[PDB]
């Protein structure tokens, strides 16, 4: 799920599964 | 920044984990 181009939710949907309980931050701009 | 890496370019895993905390 994570080898292709991912945008948008999709991004953070891939971001999510794979930080788990560490968390993660989405910076797009 | 993620954009460019992930989404107008091939995410990886490697790239992915780097945005994490």
């Amino acid at each position: 799920f994570v080898n292709q181009h991912l945008c948008g939710s999709h991004l953070v949907e891939a971001l999510y599964l794979v930080c788990g309980e560490r968390g993660f931050f989405y910076t797009p701009k | 920044g993620i954009v460019e890496q992930c989404c107008t370019s091939i995410c990886s895993l490697y790239q992915l984990e780097n945005y994490c905390n």
